[PDB]
């Protein structure tokens, strides 16, 4: 009957992450356990799975990493971590991801992109981009 | 052994108050096409305890207008006696078998209002007095029902004792016989907990905070849970007096079972309800219930008390 | 002593949790505060001022429908005589009084409020 | 095992308790109160990460600054986060908030709430997306997860 | 080429619904009277 | 040892200073959660000359400018020489709760300290804070102290109540400064 | 024209049946229940909340956030120092100060954007003749500091040289339209 399909849909999400130890590392870490095809994975390991039957906010997600660039992400999960080939893809401006239609290269482009940097080091701190605009003047070193 | 059998009565209860709070969020989410709390927990189910950590581990406020001996002894005096209204209640078997339960219950309830009325006027602001005003009238109005509908449902039991109604339901509800009477006492056991559509003492939009916006910490923790169990309480008062579940003396454990699906229906209807409606304004209620509930209350009243008389069947004392 | 050991028992709970809300956290007191709420700005006034109520007649008809409720609460014990008629007529006087003193407050417009 | 190691869990149990269950207040003066109603709707459930609005501040753990702030209000709102008790925490939402926004230059405009208020995280936008607002609050969850009080009370 | 503009496809759009839709249900009043008091007479049997 | 590692330097030497979130005000007026407060011969014989905050700050924000002040000691006293019973006095006014004073021995109050300050948090008393509350202020006057270096010093009389209104009680809490007739001064 | 929303048309039709049902919809909640089942049926729908780190809400190429300025192919540096995205930028956010690059070629010794004043309105972007500065897809760029949020030269450098591979699929979308 109909109680048994969902009840067997069920049983395929939670046994299709591997093992208990799998389908526990994406639960206590996403707190979903859908499953959907894997699109493409990352140079830092995020997945970006999809399934096109849910509705337009749940067909496309990322599994994150559990190391980024030596943070330990595995519980300090945040947005920032999508680089820009999948940013485009994971907040739907386009339907073509980078793995059929990937972006110019350039020789200018970061290769390794960065979370985001508030607290610690490596963060922004502001200053002039200038220079002296009045220069003092430079008194002898002798007298008279 | 009677002190394992308080905690077997205590913990359990302010664990379900504790889960009460994420049952009411959930269904209130779901109701509201969204998701309750599901991140903390595998789905909420350690929400509670970090509400709770995090109120008892804030900075409580002893403001400089205020009277601390009241502004401490209410919450006390909240929890001690939503906590205590929960002893004799046959399930099937009670801790304190009291021949005069309903009466314990009446009055420990009436004494209940005396927290929220002490602690709006300790905390000397406009607003907790505001709201202890309502609580007055609130009490006033809901009072003179609770008793009379109470009084015409046990007319036909024979006693205030509530192990009586286990065998009175036998083979049979009380809802039918009474439903209107189920009726009112079900919106008076909503006005009593000063819960939707009659909260008109926390009436956020009217009253911010009324009898709780000086009060931050375990206080405010202990104000909400004492709600939060009365609640259950008075859900649990509904399904033994009128929905009365199957005692088989030799399965009390059924009665048991049934007695908590019945409840659990209740509550999740208080949160329905809550979910629902807009508030009541509070002489709208007073108006409601002295020109609704209390005129056909008394008839009823009449008719309980002929009912026995014209078909001979007066319930026995003991 | 049931009774009143639970009794104790739940307000040992009470306290000991009081005791843990007030000396557990950390504290920086000052008058900024401590003072009283009002919604952003400071009081114009105090609240221990008198507070013109409303309903004041019908608080003191509930004081009367307490007292009626007294008197008619012993009818679960009355019913087991073996006139059965006294009370009935009895119970009835009683109920359609305080019915008939409902509507007469009602008509005279005591439940309505204090505009 | 350790005195230091116990106190390190302790921390991060009371850290996640704070971190879990903040309750901000129901202050919100213009625009970007809108985007915050939209982070109390359905889409970027608060409620889904424990975050509840109280509208009274003595039962707030933290405000949200969304909205200009005036020379008039900025009297309320320092009343209102000294009202507030410690441990509290401040985020300053949009470009009129953290600093003077579109209104810096103006005569009844504060240039940053930072200048009456201490902000632990400013979220910028003219509204920002709630989505941003939300990264914002889970910055703040991040942010209580390091605490180290306890920790600090050990080495005194 | 020709222009592109998103404009309404040909034949316009399908028709929408805009009036209040609130359907009557329920019983007649009468009936659920009498299943009240039905049920009030048997439990007083 | 400062000196002698880094000459050229600035040595201020304030009193017991006073403040909205002091240990010095707040600490006599704490005493009444005691039903009655103890003093070492009743605080006679016990001279204290406090001072306020904000002397002692805008005094240190002008001596990081002053051409002067590079070899110089400082005193930052106060005016107005105060007897400790009459502070204590003053204090149990402004804060309008009551006044129980009593003597006390110097032995049994440090041991009473050590007791408070077996804690491992903030401590409330402690035997080096009692020695340090019951011997007197020297007679600063051989010294420059802050009117050279450009601050008025400012009374107690003026600033205690906004320190000292967080302790009382409603009833008291709407109450003015000129309503405590104010504490005896000395000269010694 | 117009039409009444709470006016019946007039009064004067009751019968027993219409007395009994008025009644019913009194004594029984008839109307409440109405807004029971409604919240009920509501309990059993998919909620339209999402996973935020993991599933995000959908944005457009036109979207506005976080500002970059961008290069040509050859890494050369697009911007000129024209400094109208400056003279129109409504809340002052920007200043700018040039030079010749010793080079001979027009370029900014200096480009900041105070970021709480930006009103991300998008007329520099629009403005720019050259597609120099732009209005990137980023807005998870909230901080612990003001100063932060506080950019020049280099931030928004930075920011281009990240956000290239999106900003110029975005503008690949978009022109033809602007
Ligand atoms: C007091 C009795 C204990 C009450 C239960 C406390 C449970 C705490 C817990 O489950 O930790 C969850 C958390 C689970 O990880 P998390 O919730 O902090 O990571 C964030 C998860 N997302 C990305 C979904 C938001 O454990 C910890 O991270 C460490 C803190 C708990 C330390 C407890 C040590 C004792
Ligand atoms: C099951 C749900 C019900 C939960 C209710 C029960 C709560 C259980 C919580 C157990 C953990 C208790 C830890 C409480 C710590 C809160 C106070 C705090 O963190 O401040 C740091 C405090 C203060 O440390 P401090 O000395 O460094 O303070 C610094 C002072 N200032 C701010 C001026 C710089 O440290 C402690 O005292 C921690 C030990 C408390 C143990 C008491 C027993
Ligand atoms: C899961 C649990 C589901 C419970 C059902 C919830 C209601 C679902 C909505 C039903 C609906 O839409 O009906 C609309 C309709 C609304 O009708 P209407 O608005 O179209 O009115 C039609 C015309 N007149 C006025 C003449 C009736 O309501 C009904 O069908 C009947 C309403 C009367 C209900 C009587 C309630 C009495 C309650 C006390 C008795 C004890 C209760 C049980 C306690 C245990
Ligand atoms: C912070 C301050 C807060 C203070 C909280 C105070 C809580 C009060 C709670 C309200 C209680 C009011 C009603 C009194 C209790 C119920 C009285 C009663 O009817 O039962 C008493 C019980 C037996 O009574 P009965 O059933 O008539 O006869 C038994 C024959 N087998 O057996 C008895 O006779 C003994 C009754 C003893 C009652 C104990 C009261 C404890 C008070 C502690 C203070
Ligand atoms: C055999 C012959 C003798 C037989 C004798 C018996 C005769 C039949 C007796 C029928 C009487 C039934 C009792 C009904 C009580 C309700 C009375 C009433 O009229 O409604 C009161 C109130 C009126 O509101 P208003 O629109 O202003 O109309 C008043 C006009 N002056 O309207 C309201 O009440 C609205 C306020 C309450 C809203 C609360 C939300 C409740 C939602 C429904 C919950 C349902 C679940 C109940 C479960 C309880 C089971 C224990
Ligand atoms: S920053 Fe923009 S959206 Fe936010 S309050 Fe100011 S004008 Fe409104
Ligand atoms: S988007 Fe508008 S407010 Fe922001 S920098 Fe560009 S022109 Fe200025
Ligand atoms: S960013 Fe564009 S508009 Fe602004 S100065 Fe440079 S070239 Fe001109």
């Amino acid at each position: 009957m109909e109680l048994v399909e969902v009840l067997k849909r069920g049983v395929q999400q939670v046994t299709g992450h591997g093992g208990l130890r799998g389908l526990l590392r994406v639960f206590f870490r996403a707190n979903d356990i859908r499953i959907g095809t894997l699109v493409g994975e990352d140079k830092y390991g995020n997945k970006y799975y999809e399934d096109n039957k849910q509705f337009f906010g749940r067909h496309r997600w990322v599994i994150y990493t559990t190391e980024m660039n030596g943070k330990n992400t595995f519980w300090d999960v945040d947005g920032s971590m999508v680089p820009p080939e999948w940013h485009r893809w994971l907040h739907c401006m386009t339907d073509d991801p980078p793995t059929t239609n990937p972006p110019t290269a350039r020789k200018f482009i970061w290769t390794n992109h960065k979370f985001n940097v508030s607290a610690t080091p490596e963060q922004y701190v502001p200053y002039s981009t200038t220079r002296k605009k009045i220069h003092e003047w430079v008194p002898p070193s002798t007298p008279y | 052994m009677f002190f394992i059998n308080i905690l077997t009565l205590l913990v359990p209860i302010l664990i379900a108050m504790a889960f009460l709070t994420l049952v009411e969020r959930k269904i209130l989410g779901y109701m509201q096409l969204r998701k309750g709390p599901n991140i903390v927990g595998p789905y909420g189910i350690l929400q509670p305890f970090a509400d709770a950590m995090k109120l008892f581990m804030k900075e409580p406020m002893r403001p400089l207008t205020t009277s601390m001996s009241l502004f401490i002894i209410a919450p006390t005096l909240s929890l001690t006696l939503a906590l205590s209204l929960w002893v004799p209640l046959p399930m099937p078997h009670p801790l304190i078998n009291l021949n005069l339960g309903i009466l314990f219950i009446l009055a420990t309830s009436s004494l209940s209002v005396y927290s929220i009325l002490w602690s709006g006027w300790a905390s000397n602001s406009k607003y907790s007095l505001f709201g202890a005003l309502r609580a007055v009238a609130q009490t006033i109005s809901y009072e003179v029902t609770m008793a009379i509908i109470l009084l015409s449902v046990l007319l036909m039991n024979g006693s205030y004792s509530l192990q009586t109604l286990i065998t009175t339901q036998e083979h049979m509800w009380l809802l039918l016989p009474a439903w209107p009477m189920a009726m009112m006492w079900f919106i008076s056991t909503l006005a009593e907990t000063n819960r939707a559509p009659f909260d008109l003492t926390e009436g956020e939009s009217e009253l911010v905070s009324g009898f709780n916006v000086e009060y931050a910490a375990g206080p405010f923790a202990l104000f909400f849970m004492a709600e939060y169990t009365n609640i259950i309480l008075m859900n649990a008062l509904t399904t033994i007096i009128f929905l009365g579940p199957l005692y088989y003396i030799n399965l009390p454990e059924l009665y048991s079972t049934n007695f908590m699906m019945e409840a659990l229906l209740l509550s999740s209807t208080f949160l329905w309800i809550r979910a629902s409606y807009p508030r009541f304004r509070y002489d709208q209620l007073m108006h409601l219930l002295w020109k609704n509930f209390l005129p056909l209350t008394l008839a009823l009243c009449m008719w309980h008390i002929s009912l026995p008389i014209f078909t001979a069947g007066v319930p026995p004392y003991m | 002593m049931n009774l009143y050991t639970v009794i104790f028992i739940n307000i040992l709970l009470s306290l000991t949790l009081i005791l843990v809300a007030f000396w557990l956290p950390q504290m920086n007191l000052y008058s900024e505060k401590a003072n009283p709420y009002e919604c952003g700005f400071d009081p114009t006034s105090s609240a221990r001022l008198p507070f013109s109520m409303k309903f004041f007649l019908v608080a003191i008809t509930f004081l009367l429908f307490d007292l009626e409720i007294a008197l008619l609460l012993p009818l679960p014990w009355a019913i087991q005589t073996i006139k059965t008629s006294t009370m009935m007529i009895m119970a009835f006087i009683l109920v359609t009084i305080l019915s008939l003193g409902l509507a007469y407050e009602w008509t005279q417009k005591g439940l309505e409020w204090t505009e | 095992s350790r005195a230091e190691y116990v106190v390190t869990k302790l921390d991060d149990l009371i850290n996640w308790a704070r971190r879990s269950s903040l309750w901000p207040m129901t202050f919100g003066l213009a625009c970007c109160a809108v985007e915050m109603m939209h982070m109390a709707a359905p889409r970027y459930d608060m409620d889904r990460f424990g975050v509840v609005f109280r509208a009274s501040p003595r039962q707030a753990d933290v405000m949200i600054v969304a909205g200009t702030l005036t020379n008039k209000m900025a009297p309320a709102l320092r009343k209102v986060y000294d009202q507030m008790p410690e441990p509290r925490y401040v985020v300053s939402m949009g470009s009129c908030a953290n600093g003077g926004g579109y209104y810096h230059y103006s005569y009844s405009v504060v240039r940053g709430c930072d200048r009456i208020v201490p902000v632990d995280i400013y979220v910028p936008g003219c509204p920002p997306t709630a989505e941003a607002l939300l990264y914002g609050i889970l910055q703040l969850q991040r942010k209580i997860k390091r605490e180290q009080k306890l920790k600090i009370w050990y080495r005194r | 080429s020709k222009v592109k503009q998103d404009m309404p496809p040909p034949g316009g759009y399908g028709p929408i619904d805009y009036k209040r839709n609130l359907p009557r249900r329920g019983l007649s009043g009468y009936s659920m009277f009498a299943v009240g008091i039905g049920a009030l007479i048997f439990g007083y049997w | 040892e400062v000196r002698s590692v880094f000459p050229e330097a600035i040595i201020i030497r304030p009193s017991d200073i006073f403040g909205r979130e002091d240990r010095f005000l707040n600490h006599f007026a704490n005493y009444r959660w005691f039903l009655a407060v103890p003093l070492v011969s009743l605080g006679f014989k016990t001279v204290k000359q406090p001072v306020y905050v904000a002397d002692v700050s805008k005094g240190i924000v002008n001596a990081t400018k002053d051409p002067d002040a590079v070899g110089k000691t400082f005193a930052f006293t106060g005016p107005n020489r105060y007897l400790l019973f009459h502070l204590v006095k003053y204090i149990f006014g402004m804060t309008h709760r009551t006044f129980i004073p009593y003597p006390l021995p110097l032995f049994v109050y440090s041991w009473i300290g050590k007791l408070f300050g077996l804690s491992p948090f903030e401590p409330w008393t402690t035997k080096d804070k009692v020695e340090r509350i019951h011997i007197s202020d020297v007679m600063p006057t051989d010294l420059p102290g802050l009117e050279d270096l450009g601050v008025q010093p400012t009374p107690l009389e003026l600033k205690s109540i906004e320190v000292l209104r967080r302790h009382r009680t409603y009833r008291w809490l709407s109450s003015e400064i000129e309503e405590t007739k104010p504490a005896k001064t000395v000269n010694y | 024209t117009y039409k009444y929303v709470n006016k019946k048309e007039q009064e004067s039709e009751v019968d027993m049946k219409s007395a009994t049902d008025n009644a019913a919809r009194i004594l029984m909640w008839t109307e409440l229940i109405r807004g029971l089942g409604m919240t009920l049926s509501y309990l059993f729908r998919e909620p339209a909340t999402i996973n935020y780190p993991f599933e995000k809400g959908p944005l457009s190429p036109r979207f506005r956030g976080e500002h970059a300025l961008r290069r040509y192919p050859s890494g050369e540096e697009r911007c000129i120092a024209c400094k109208l995205c400056e003279a129109i930028c409504p809340a002052q956010a920007i200043t700018i100060e040039a030079e010749p690059r010793a080079d001979g070629s027009r370029r900014t010794t200096r480009y900041d954007i105070d970021m709480t004043k930006c009103i991300y309105c998008g007329f520099c972007q629009e403005a720019c003749p050259v597609d120099a500065i732009v209005e990137g897809p980023n807005f998870e760029f909230s901080t612990e500091t003001h100063e932060e949020l506080l950019y020049n030269k280099e931030k928004l450098l930075n920011n281009g040289d990240k956000w290239e591979a999106e900003i110029a699929a975005n503008i690949q979308a978009d022109y033809l339209y602007r």
